[PDB]
């Protein structure tokens, strides 16, 4: 699994691959790992499937639960804290092998400067969190390859479109070097999924646009 | 104990009759909630779930408890089953059971009256549903409108006379504000269950938007 | 505490007498439930288990509690033993015990009257059984019919007069609706325990079907 | 608190006096149970243990609770020690304690009267034992017969007159049914604790067999 | 230990040996392992003695307890379920070495066809149950030999008498190949015990009839 | 039932009437708290959270309990979510619920009246919010000022007369003190929620600082 | 054990073998592993026998329990969730070796397009679930062989009849390569069991039809 | 319950008015405690912590309980935080909370009146603090002196007359003993909080030494 | 990680590096490890990230919680005790590998002599605490190197400015000898963080001042200074 996120001017993008493995065996080709958790946040999760789905589902419920009870959404800091606490709650199980780590992407509507209101937050198994300050992040078995790729490509990010292209290419590089991460499947027509978040909120990126990007990357390297 | 039940029922009845009024009306776009409310932050109308709304009259701390309890119930059910499995009927039913228990076992009855409303899911055709739950757990579904709190008689009639099925938002709002008179932005709390919304139907109508409607 | 018990009995009796009426009749095809019920979605007749049905008169929140309790009891017994081990007698017995406890201990008695009915298992011959449980836990089995809620005398007399053993569904329904009069699709809740069904005997008769029968 | 006790006693006494009657008679075979009982499926006579029997008059849900409690107690003791260690005296003693507690501490006294009977183990000689436990936990052992429920005086007198020690089953039955009159298969519940049974002495006499005995 | 059960036309028969061992040492010669648990069922139990006796005793109590509370006996399915639940209750202890497995034989009075109303049910340590459909079953250290014997002899079963003979011979074969199962002891006059169940009910088979069968089997193989 | 509630309501009201008075006023720089308070160290005005303040009238041990409870609630919420998620409306809501529970279930009702106030976060524009919670859990938010304890009528009238929106700290003090008269450093407790502060808006004015304003 | 499920136009089919083993020993020949759990769902379970039966029985109870309490059946998503939660509840025991995994087949009456309203859902030991999007799935010791067979045969599925055939053939291939999965027993007359679900609900497939399929497959490979 | 608390207040007031008197005064040396006390070994004045002292009037077993409770509280706090964090104000506040809970919830109110006093830490300048806590949890800080138990009016007046700020130990003692008269070593309990001590300020003045100051 | 603290005349300074590692891999370059916990105290924490953040956050809450409840702040001894107790509460977890140790720096407003009212307190995993009497202290993987550096440089501390320089240089030396401690990053523009506390309270040191110090240290050791 690889999940990537990066900030571009005015927002943030998050993308994830589609593969699951049981040892060496490919056990899934269409897993969705990136979830819109509220109007301005998305969560991508690597690790134990059962734990990942619980996180995304319960977290989205918790966010809206607060909003309905209190009449207002949590501040971004609060959203971070709640995710971290949820992750820490799983520590015991994680030590038994049920380990899953979320990556959080968001757009802070309360931020002073809308150009840089994009937020990326990573989490460790004990509930530790870090607000990323270098522009991008990745989690999962191919996260090192994706970050080494983004390190070289990130200077090309100037808008949502280029941000999306860099994210898909980082996923491509992750799949290229990590057998547990899936590349674009042109035969079946299955591609990584992505969410873009800006001032107008979080939206799913159409498969067609990701397919187009994938084809360009492939043609470019041929 | 026959006297005791009689007194509890009187305490609640007398308490709600002293509170400000609220109406819920089925309308072309969904359900409209309108309440006499001077407060800007304290609320008597609220979202419960995707397609389900809540309104209350009476003692605030008491109906706010019930509001929170409902939200707790809904979110739990939706998580344990699926979102689509949470319904207004279900919530109304649970309030009936809750208020019934409170009425007969609490130290003091809750001086509240509640309305639970539900609109169709996006792209479906389904008449809105309005349920009214009273202080003793009695429950009733209404076809067109619900009136709660204070002196309801004039408001109900004023409504039974002017109510038109499938009115526009603006027409529904005036009908409601008028029935209530029997009130500017500063003294009204307004919200709708907008069936046209993709998921969360509840939306408040405040400030400038509300003014243009009055 | 003789006075307190008298007042508790008086309160429950009054509540039930103030409620809408319900009848259950044994018939050739099974058991027929017919209740005065205006509501579209609130129900006073219900499935409990494969061959067992439930009907109630009185305060809705209270008999709905008992309904859910019975379903909980039945499903638990069936799972702990086997489905075939759950019986109407068993359920009636547990309601008797439950209402008895409620009547003496609860803060206020339940204003309810219950009927539990059972039909034969598919392909068996066995007279339907009807049990009536009242607010104090008193229990009685009836051979032919049960009347609950409101003023029962005229209804029971009408039945005592027109009731024929082994009537057809249509004849039974007419007899029942008439006895009740002492009502169209919109004001009736109807269901049967259909002994002809392989497993789940309970089925509602609504809308056009019911309209056609009426 | 003198009055409160008086009222509880009164309430129970009245409830029992209002109920249908039951007799238990020692005979050559062992104990015989005969109760006025219209019901097809609700029982007031039951098997408690291998050589022990139970009969009750009064409010069904209440004596059925006690019946189940006794079976629970007996089966537990037998398992804990040995079957042969469970005795009628033991159960009667436990009922006394239970009803004593109920009478003083429950919200309402139990309107019940119990009989516990025991016959000899297979191949032993031992006079049958009859114990009578009343609503307040008072207990008495009787040599020949026990009468419970409704108006007992005429029934007890009739027995006192026609009762013969070591009577045959048919004679005992006739004596009992007659004493009760002061009925047919359809209105009687009959059972006996049969001494000439290797382990379970309790057996019901119903339908054709009961008719033959009559 | 070996316990066998088989269906014959109109009923079922269950038989068990009499031996107990502590390692290699013979610690008992007269153990009774087959119990009538109600009017229409019998239970045979292999494994830890203390657990086996508890099962049989408690189970019989539970069956009659239901009957006395509810006025009617459990359906056969219900009887199976209760035994399975009781076995599952012992799982923890069984994993510590206190393991015992019941074999259930019964006659279902509610069955449509009285010829085949006989029932045989086996149980695993986790409370799993199986209603046997092949006509016979066996449990214990000799069950494999007992079943390979019945496999060859079962065709000779046409009534209760022949059913009993085959059951006793299966036990004989088990004792012949398994030192932990005891054969007929002609010197002491101790034989396997058996129960036959039919429409009339469950009854203990007289020692004398089993002794006669044993002698015939022995003479036949001499 | 009904009578008991009235008495608890009378006991609390009288106690509140007997206590010294407190006022809270919205002003240009935030919210001003002024209380009649002779004590050197016992306080009736207090910080709750960053932008949230507390003032009380009545029995000290009782409102101090509530003060401590509020601080506990706020600090806990802030830690579990984020500081910015703690609001004056939220605290007022929790006091309403708490006092409501206390009023119906405690042995004696709390003889207290609470004010919760909130000012804007540094560099934001937001009208101050003033909430008043009474002994029975009733809650209301005021636009301009709140008066609690003793005889409030003259004080409220004086404020209704002299109150100007957005007065300077000095002018607000004059209006407050004067209204209270209907009082030297030694008999006044003064503090403000100063919206100009970066994080902790609460600050006491005492001694020389108080002197400049007077 | 092998349990297969596949979608065909208008519905779904699920089939399972009949074998149980205790190590190398064949301990059962007639085990039924596919259960109709409500009017529109079926569950097939591989793994610990005791756990599998509990799942199927309890699950069907829970589904109908909700229906009776609430007056309406769970949505399909809800049915999935309840099964997942039930599996999760067994995790501790599963880690002690009492592991069982359900495969869920259903027909979603609320789906927009009835042609593709068939549903197949797989579950892992921690309660993870996946709605299968590739048309078929399998669980158990022979699931690899079954899936590799379906990979080649699935293109032949155009209706319930051909769907059933492919399912039975996948089971046949599983039994051919996995000794813990049982093939058709022509001597005893025991065959895999199957359930078909379409708009008219879930029904058991008659043994006779499966036997016929088995014979055709066998004759086809004799050649 | 108006009368309930009314009666509780009467009972406590009477008990205290019936007890022997105690005074606490601030002097240049520190704080001086003087109580009417015949007993050789039963004490109504006590150390609480380094700079904090305790004096009580009323029912001994009751104020001794509070004395121990205070010591427990003080020692517990100094260990959880630091010694310097324990203050007389903190102790007075806890006594208020405690008596308030006792007054409303105990079977009988405590018939006690407490004084908590604190002097400066060694080498610091800080006016002594005196706190008076009454039976209902009411609390007050006094600048110069506190009088408790018996008929306080004459004693308080005598003090109000003769009290001089910063009087010597001998002068303070005489003033106090005299005010009390409105007395010899054998009928007085005397102690001081001596601000001149390095850590533990509490010291008793008994026997010959006490005689010397008289 | 390395966190240093030292007393100078009139106050105390605390500084921490910015690095986090997962084994050999650099996992972070901008971690902030020094927190102002009230008006007169700062806490720096080395060890498990999750535990470190909890400590700082909860501790600050606890301090202000007491102040609001009691109307007055804890004495400095009290602040020490509460931190120690919090650390002890984590002992069980720490023995499972979730270990974090705080270093506490403060200015005691109640101290007799304001020149030496600066306080430095260290803590062990069992809640043991020590008020440092030698002028400086450090915690973390580079703490030995930092302390051996301060041992030589501390004599140069005569005011807040020189105190800050020595602290930054000690961090520099720690990074130089410990791969788990990060040095000044001139390419990215990331530097150690610092807090200074004196009679006027605790304040964050501006990045620009630390950057300037780092550059001077660097130039001094190149010889570019010469």
């Amino acid at each position: 699994t690889t999940i990537v996120a990066l900030k571009y001017p005015g927002g943030v993008v998050m993308a994830g691959d589609r593969r699951s493995t049981q040892g060496n065996m490919i056990s899934g080709r269409d897993v969705r790992k990136v979830y819109i958790t509220d109007d301005y946040t998305a969560t991508g999760i690597a690790g134990t499937a059962a734990v990942a789905v619980e996180f995304a589902r319960l977290y989205a419920v918790e966010l809206e639960h607060y909003e309905k009870l209190e009449g207002v959404p949590l501040t971004f800091a609060g959203k971070i804290n709640r995710l971290a606490i949820m992750v820490r709650g799983n520590l015991a199980a994680a030590m038994q092998g049920l380990l899953a780590l979320p990556l959080l992407a968001g757009y802070d509507i309360h931020a002073s400067d809308p150009q840089s209101a994009g937020r990326i937050v990573s989490f460790d198994a004990a509930g530790g969190w870090n607000i990323e300050e270098e522009g991008y992040q990745a989690v999962g078995s191919g996260s090192l390859f994706a970050k080494s790729s983004m390190k070289k490509l990130y200077s090309q990010v100037t808008d949502g479109d280029s941000g999306l292209r860099v994210a898909v290419e980082a996923l491509y590089d992750a799949a290229d070097d990590d057998s547990a991460t899936g590349g674009p499947d042109l035969v079946r027509g299955i591609f990584p999924t992505a969410v873009i978040i800006d001032a107008d909120g979080a939206v799913d990126v159409p498969e067609s646009r990701i397919a187009e990007l994938a084809r360009a990357i492939i043609e470019s390297r041929s | 104990m026959e006297q005791a039940m009689r007194e509890r029922s009187e305490l609640a009845r007398k308490g709600i009759a002293r509170a400000k009024s609220v109406v819920a009306l089925a309308y072309a776009g969904g359900v409209l909630f309108v309440a006499e409310n001077p407060s800007r932050s304290l609320q008597k109308i609220s979202e419960l779930y995707d397609r389900v709304g809540f309104a209350a009259a009476g003692k605030f701390n008491e109906f706010d408890n019930l509001r929170r309890g409902g939200i707790q119930f809904a979110d739990t059910r939706g998580y344990a089953y699926d979102r689509r499995d949470v319904t207004g009927r279900q919530l109304a039913n649970v309030y009936a059971q809750t208020l019934g228990t409170i009425f007969t076992e609490q130290a003091k009855p809750y001086e509240v009256e509640l309305c639970v409303a539900e609109v169709a899911h996006y792209g479906e055709t389904k008449r809105p549903e309005l349920y009214r739950i009273t202080y003793d757990g009695s429950i009733a579904d209404e076809p067109h409108f619900v009136v709660m709190g204070g002196t309801t008689e004039p408001i109900a009639n004023a409504l039974k006379e002017s109510y038109a099925e499938n009115a526009s938002l603006t027409d529904a709002l005036r009908i409601a504000v008028a029935a209530l008179r029997a009130l500017g932005v500063a003294s009204l709390e307004v919200a709708v269950l907008d069936a046209n919304r993709p998921r969360r139907a509840f939306r408040r109508i405040t400030g400038s938007a509300l003014q243009a409607l009055l």
